[PDB]
């Protein structure tokens, strides 16, 4: 359960991302790739070659969504409804690939919000992509 | 694959009690049904839409016995499941882009088959051989993902 | 989150387990000491010998906390809570040990009830354990 | 390790850069703050009940110095860890008995340390090989458990 403190830490971090949540979502996911290849398996129809605008894209969609996820930090299952939807029932990804994902986020904060990510902003931000990992894999079954 | 001989003759010994065709369809049937994301790679399939829609359905049983079949085979070469699996792994991978973690939960969901099945005769330790052995097997599979 | 279905089938399967819960107890724990050694960590001041007196006590305390979450099935948050707090401030269980245990829960029931042990009810009884455990790692952080 | 000699490299020269010092102190510190459950193992430590009282506790930065200069001398039997690692490997079952889970978390907190520290750096390719490399030495840790 996301504290106060937490919450404040995430929307802090988040704040400073401003304009570059796009290239973050973008980078989490080349490094996703590069580092857990059995990640690929979901996107056969990708060009997941360095640089590719589906990637750019699609960095760009989960980042957004994130975005969403802190704005709505409160309130999240119901602002998360249609994506929890969605992967569920259409896209069925293995729930244990979010955890992937979401340290693959946590290294691509941390290389480029040096200052920001302080220990309790780590613990914190954790705590987030965890509740949102939740969140989108709660109607699985 | 650190199988004792104790632990290999116990496989080999249960083993040889199976029904191949029947637990292979018990075994893709409830995976199905147990974790329905699953079902993903199996439109085609038809209606698997309640547990007697899946366990039913004639495509789920000859899939479920297909997969079994090259199961056992793997059970003879104990020694080398990579080999033996070599050309399965590039398949799930490149062709059907199967996530391995289907792999492992398949195994659990085999473990719990043979439980049902064997009843007592399961031991706790013929458990623990089986749990290297689907382990070893998931992990022959995956061998060649990229 | 669990269905009518659900709860009826776990009431169902577990109904049949009666007085022999403390028994299976002892016996899914067994289970996991030899599939599972790394579970055993947990237990060094333990006699983990076959028919130990320690495992059997341990068997039917766990039982006994199954038997409450089934008898409270529309409110295990509030009737597991103690022990919520207990696995969180004490014990301090990682969490990935949870599913090893439901997984050798399962396997025991299989081995017991076989005309219960139906697609339908071992779904049943799967989403029911994996509720447990997150009630029980709730508290963690 | 299945590590390319390019990844073998890549690994080899951001550690040259590294300050087993800090980074030690670092890593353990986010783990017992992030994982707090891994505090269960460090009560003779002290006061760990802040971030603030975690990362200042001299004993927990000692630690992670102790930690560090193990792992960073497997560095140099990359293709060996499981031999690198075997005393250490039955001390951390036998006598300290840590699950084998804590070495993976603390993997992953080692990356988010690194990344910390090299920004720019710490590239895609470069942490996949550290990737490889934590994997690897968490494995080797685990191997003598029983
Ligand atoms: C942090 C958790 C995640 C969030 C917030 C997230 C968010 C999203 C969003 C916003 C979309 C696009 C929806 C649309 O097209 O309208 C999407 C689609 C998708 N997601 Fe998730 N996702 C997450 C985790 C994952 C993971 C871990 C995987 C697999 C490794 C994954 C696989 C997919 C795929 C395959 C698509 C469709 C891609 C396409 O065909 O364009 N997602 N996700
Ligand atoms: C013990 C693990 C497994 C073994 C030994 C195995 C074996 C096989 C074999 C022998 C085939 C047919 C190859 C061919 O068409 O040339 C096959 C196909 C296939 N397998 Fe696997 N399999 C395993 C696990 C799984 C799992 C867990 C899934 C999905 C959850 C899966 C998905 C598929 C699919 C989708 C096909 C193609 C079906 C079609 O013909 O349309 N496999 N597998
Ligand atoms: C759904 C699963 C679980 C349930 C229902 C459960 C329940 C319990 C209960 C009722 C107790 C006794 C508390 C007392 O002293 O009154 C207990 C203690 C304990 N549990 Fe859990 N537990 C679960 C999972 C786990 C797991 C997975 C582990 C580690 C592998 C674990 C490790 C322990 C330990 C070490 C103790 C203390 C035993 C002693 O010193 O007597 N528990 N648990
Ligand atoms: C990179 C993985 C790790 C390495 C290389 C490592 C290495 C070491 C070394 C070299 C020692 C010194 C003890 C001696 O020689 O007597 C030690 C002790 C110890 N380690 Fe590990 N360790 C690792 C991970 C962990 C983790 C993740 C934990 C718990 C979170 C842990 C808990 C301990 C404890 C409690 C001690 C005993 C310290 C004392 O005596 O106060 N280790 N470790």
């Amino acid at each position: 359960v996301l504290s106060p403190a937490d919450k404040t830490n995430v929307k802090a971090a988040w704040g400073k991302v401003g304009a570059h949540a796009g290239e973050y979502g973008a980078e989490a996911l080349e490094r996703m790739f590069l580092s857990f290849p059995t990640t690929k398996t979901y996107f056969p129809h990708f060009d997941l070659s360095h640089g590719s605008a589906q990637v750019k894209g699609h960095g760009k969609k989960v980042a957004d969504a994130l975005t969403n996820a802190v704005a709505h930090v409160d309130d999240m299952p119901n602002a998360l409804s249609a994506l929890s939807d969605l992967h569920a029932h259409k896209l069925r990804v293995d729930p244990v690939n979010f955890k992937l994902l979401s340290h693959c986020l946590l290294v691509t904060l941390a290389a480029h919000l040096p200052a920001e990510f302080t220990p309790a902003v780590h613990a914190s931000l954790d705590k987030f992509l965890a509740s949102v990992s939740t969140v989108l894999t709660s109607k699985y079954r | 694959m650190h199988l004792t001989p104790e632990e290999k003759s116990a496989v080999t010994a249960l083993w040889g009690k199976v029904n191949v065709d029947e637990v292979g369809g018990e075994a893709l049937g409830r995976l199905l049904v147990v974790y329905p994301w699953t079902q993903r790679f199996f439109e085609s399939f038809g209606d698997l839409s309640t547990p007697d829609a899946v366990m039913g359905n004639p495509k789920v049983k000859a899939h479920g016995k297909k997969v079994l079949g090259a199961f056992s085979d793997g059970l003879a070469h104990l020694d080398n499941l990579k080999g033996t699996f070599a050309t399965l792994s590039e398949l799930h991978c490149d062709k059907l882009h199967v996530d391995p973690e289907n792999f492992r939960l398949l195994g659990a969901v085999l473990v719990c088959v043979l439980a049902h099945h064997f009843g007592k005769e399961f031991t706790p330790p013929v458990q623990a051989a089986y749990q290297k052995v689907v382990a070893g097997v998931a992990n022959a599979l995956a061998h060649k993902y990229h």
